[PDB]
Parts: C-alpha cells; structure tokens; sequence
C-alpha cells in the first residue's frame, strides 16, 4: 500500500514558440491527475476521479495558487538569474515536492528545487532547515530561516499533503489499485552476422515490471540492453530489452516477463 | 548528456491494418525546449497529441508523443526530434514488429 | 549516486544480539539491487539480490534466506539482520546493474 | 492540494 | 572457481606511463564479465563490462577504448590499462553475474 503524491514546477525563459512558461503537475501514485500552466491560467483534472469527487470551490482555490505561484515564480527565476550576473538566455526553475505513504505505514516528504538542471535549494530530511547547494542559494535561505518557511512546509508535508493524499487514494482506488497484463512480443532480426532478440511488453499497469532473456534456463544479466519502463498515451506503460546471439541459436532464448497482474510469469519464444 | 534520449513503440503490439497508438517518448534532455515529431513517410502525422513535460528525480525532462494510426506494410513511421544539443534533426525510425 | 547507511540515523555501531536495518536508496529503482559484504581480507561476498516486485534472490548456500532479508519499502532498498553476529562485521555495500552498467553505493562498515 | 511557494 | 591475476605472475608492482595486462579465468564463460577498481578508501569503480561476444561497455556508456582495453581470449578476459597513471592505483577484481548471482575473483592489487 505505498501512497504517493508529489507537485512539480518548471518556470522556463525559453519554454518554446507557442509553449507555457509556467508549469505545474501534479500525480497520485504516479498517475497524472492535476494540470496548471500559464496560458490557460487554471487548475484542471486530468482524470475523472478527480472532477467526479472536487467542488468548484476546490478548483478555484486552486487556480488561486496556481496564480500566485506563477507571479512568484516569474520573480524567482529573475533573481535566480540576477545572482548569477545573468541577462538573458534559456533559464528554468524547478520544483519537486510531495509526500510518501509508505508499507510500514510511515511517512516520508521532500521539498527541492533546482536551477538550470543543477541543485539549488531543498528542505533537509529533518525539515528543520534550508540547505543550499550553490553560493546563490544562500540569500534565499537566510530569508527563509527567517520567515519560518521551514516549519511551514514541515507542516505541510507531515499533514495537510497526507490527509489530501488519503483522500485521493480513496477516489481513486479503482483506478490506481487496477491491474492491466502486458501484451509480449518476442521478434528477432539478423544483421552483419549477429541475430538481435527483442522483447516488448505493451501496455501493463501498475508501472514495475521486469523482463529478462533466459539463455539456457539462466536468467542473464548485464548482456540483455534494456529501455526501462517508458509511458503509455493512456496511463499504461511499456518496456522492451533486446539480446544478441549468434545466427542461429534462437531456441536457446526465451523471454519472462514478471509483473503483478501475472500470477505466474509468462515465458515467450521467437518463431519465424 | 543532456541529449534527448528517444524511443519510438506502438500502444499495442502492430499489426497491418489494426488500429494503434504510435508513442515517441524522449527522456532525459536539458533545456526543456524540444521539437517532437510522428512522421508518416516523412509527412506528420494528423492527431498528434503532446503530454505533459514533467522530470525525474534527476530534474531531466520528458515528454511523449503520440497519435493514432493504422499500422500499413509499405510505409515508414519515424520521430524527428530537435533540441540545443544536437547540431541538426534526428530521426528515429520505427521497427513495426 | 547511492548510499546505503543504517536505517536508524542516529546509530554509529551495529550492537550484538540486535536486529539491524540497512537502507539504500538507489538513483534507479526499476532495476533491482544487490547486497555485498567486504570482509576483513577484502574479498567480496554476494548476499541477496532485491527484484524491484521485491522478490529476492539468495545464493544457493541457501540459509541467508534464514538470517537476513531483502525488502522494499518505498524508494528504498532493505537488507535487515534478525541478530548480529560476529561475522557479520564488514563493509556492506549496494549494487545496481542498470543495463551493462554496475553502480556502487558507499560501503556501511559495520563493526564493534 | 497545491500550495504556494516562498518569495526567494 | 575464479581468479583474475596479472598475466605476468613474476611482475610484483604495475609501473608508471606503461600499458597493465590483467587476466582473468572465470568458472563460467559463456557470460561476460566486469573490471572494476577499488581505491585505498574503498570505494569502487566500474570499469568495464566485457560481453562473450567481446563487445565493450565502458562507463557513461561508451563503447570507446580511450583509456582500457577489454577483450575476449579463450577461457579468460583480459583488460589492458594503455597509460598506467598514479590515479590507476587500486586493488581490481573480476565480476561474473551469472542468474541474478555475483561471483567476484580476489582483488589485485595494482600499486607502484
């Protein structure tokens, strides 16, 4: 039963022609549920859990925050970029907080920010203080630590980010709890006297999986070429992992594929 | 590298004349702005739809691709992908099965 | 990068008898990790490999499965010991194979 | 729930 | 089962600005295998990944030898250091992962 919601932000200077500057997601248990950027200028569901158990009340508050954030953000990335004797150029802040509901039933939570790809600022795991990673950082905590930011955010995550949390996985259970088996495909192609193996799994949800090349029984390691776990368009995921051989040898291979929607694994040939 | 690292796939497994989705996923890339593009034989596809940009833990940035389409024998699915840190277009074909 | 230290932040030394959790957060998750220990010669001991469905995998002198145990919690790769014992003292350390790659967090001594 | 950020 | 020593077993210390020949016969071949260097403090460094096909993985992905060589010959693979530097110093070990398990040869030590 691990919980999660997490809100991210990207303020950009350059976003691209016809693109928000400003940014914001949010995701319960890794599903994308919540949406504001700056040309649309509110908060949006992006599932139907989420429309079919908020008020508009909720969403304008929303849209509120998201408002305000986006002034705050524009006045941050310009600071961000004064510290750095910066005029001008492709800049972007990044956000990235939220709060874990894990198996022991504990909690975890962070709060970090970046600038241009690198650590800036985050809240520490005790939430107790501002650490900066870089010089430029260092105004901005000392204005923090001075506000008692730390312990507002501390209260945030501990609770108000929880009991939301909860109430989340409660509309959502259906959808989040849901299991959907992948479809797999074992395909090969022979190429300069080598025959690569390839394995695909379609569409499985929830999102770990693992699909490993068998060679003789053996499970192998570090010769199978992976692509990770990548998204689907609808909430689903996909993975693929490719092994070479010699030209021939094809039955030594097979493909298992672990997931939680099988409850034994599913082993896969290639048949040409 | 802050390069965009690129994966082409269909929703479902293809095959010639089946309705699908054609996914473009590019992961890892640093600045945010990128050009993402499904191509039939070259032309881009009609109904491409762009997810959210969202980032890992590592604050590199990704963003799918993806449209609906039928999957033909005799033609060639592909993703044009620019960005600041490569020195022209790449193009990343699609292996239909 | 990744660490592996006690679970418990404010703990120096591992105490005999005890039970003891060691926490590893590994940078990649979808790919699970293995537990080695260092010895006092410096050779390298397998101890159980952690799947990312939390499936472990114990060496086939099977009785590890008996003293300790591969978890998941979260983000976080577990290895607990039901009781220290004396050779149970080394430096730990936690491996990640994502793709032909190897990825080592910094050891955990755990000793006196 | 969202929630505003701090003034850097 | 596995070692992984110098080729030149009367050769005592690797020496500077020079190219380092290190064998290594692993119990199973038909899986590749792993160099990897540990320093003085202990923290361990991937070096390369050696296919039973040949084929090199080097860190950060590369395929290109700018620095090590690794190979394939008969029942051992070998990895050759092209420039043995001061910050090549360290104590290497052979790594076979072979179903899900990590068998490691006793480390050498490569000090001037």
């Amino acid at each position: 039963e691990l919980h999660t919601l997490r809100y991210i932000r990207t303020a950009m200077t350059d976003p691209g022609p016809g693109q928000p500057w400003f940014v914001t997601v949010g995701y319960v248990d890794g599903e994308l549920f919540v949406h504001y950027n700056s040309t649309a200028r509110r908060y949006v569901p992006r599932t139907e859990w989420i429309a079919a158990n908020t008020d508009q009340q909720y969403w304008d508050g929303q849209t509120q925050i998201g408002q305000l954030n986006e002034q705050i953000n524009r006045e941050n990335l310009g600071i961000r970029q004064r510290r750095y004797n910066q005029t001008g150029g492709s800049h972007t802040v990044q956000w990235m907080f939220g709060c874990d509901i894990l198996e022991d039933g504990t909690i975890r939570g962070y709060r970090q920010s970046a600038y241009d790809g690198r650590d800036f600022i985050a809240l520490d795991k005790d939430m107790k203080t501002f650490t900066a990673a870089v010089p430029e950082a260092v105004p901005t905590k000392r204005k923090w630590e001075e506000e008692s930011e730390p312990e507002r955010w501390k209260n945030y995550l501990e609770e108000t980010c929880v009991e939301w949390l909860r109430r989340y996985v409660e509309y959502g259970k259906a959808e989040l709890g849901r299991r959907e088996r992948p479809e797999v495909r074992v395909w090969g192609k022979e190429a300069d006297g080598i025959l690569t193996l390839s394995c695909r799994a379609h569409g499985f949800y929830p999102r770990p999986i693992v699909v490993s090349w068998l060679k003789d029984g053996a499970v192998r390691g570090q010769d199978a070429h992976s692509g990770g776990i990548v998204p689907n368009g609808d909430g689903t995921y996909h993975t693929w992992v490719t092994i070479e051989a010699q030209p021939g040898d094809g039955d030594k291979y097979q493909c298992r594929v672990e997931h939680a929607s099988l409850p034994q694994p599913g082993l896969y040939s290639w048949k040409l | 590298d802050l390069t965009p690292k690129v994966q082409v796939y269909s929703r479902f497994p293809a095959s010639a004349g089946t309705k699908n989705v054609l996914n473009c996923f590019a992961a890892g890339f640093h600045p945010p702005k990128i050009s993402i593009t499904l191509m039939k034989d070259g032309v881009p596809m009609e109904g491409a739809q762009y997810s959210d940009m969202s980032f890992n833990d590592d604050w590199t940035f990704q963003r799918l691709v993806h449209a609906d389409f039928t999957p033909s024998s005799g033609s060639t699915y592909a993703c044009k992908v620019e960005h600041e840190t490569l020195k022209e277009p790449q193009v990343y074909k699609w292996d239909p099965e | 990068t990744m660490e592996a230290r006690f679970l418990n932040r404010n703990m120096k030394h591992p105490q005999e008898g005890q039970p003891l959790e060691l926490e590893c957060m590994p940078f990649n998750i979808d790919n699970g990790v293995s537990w080695i220990r260092q010895d006092k010669d410096g050779k390298l001991h397998f101890i159980v490999y952690i799947s990312p469905l939390s499936r472990t995998a114990f060496p086939r002198n099977e009785r590890t499965s008996s003293q300790f145990e591969g978890s998941k919690q979260g983000s976080s790769f577990r290895l607990v010991v039901k009781n220290f014992r004396a050779q149970d003292q080394g430096t730990y350390f936690c491996i990640a194979n994502i793709n032909q790659m190897l990825y080592f967090s910094s050891g955990q001594p755990a000793f006196f | 729930i969202d929630w505003f950020d701090g003034k850097e």
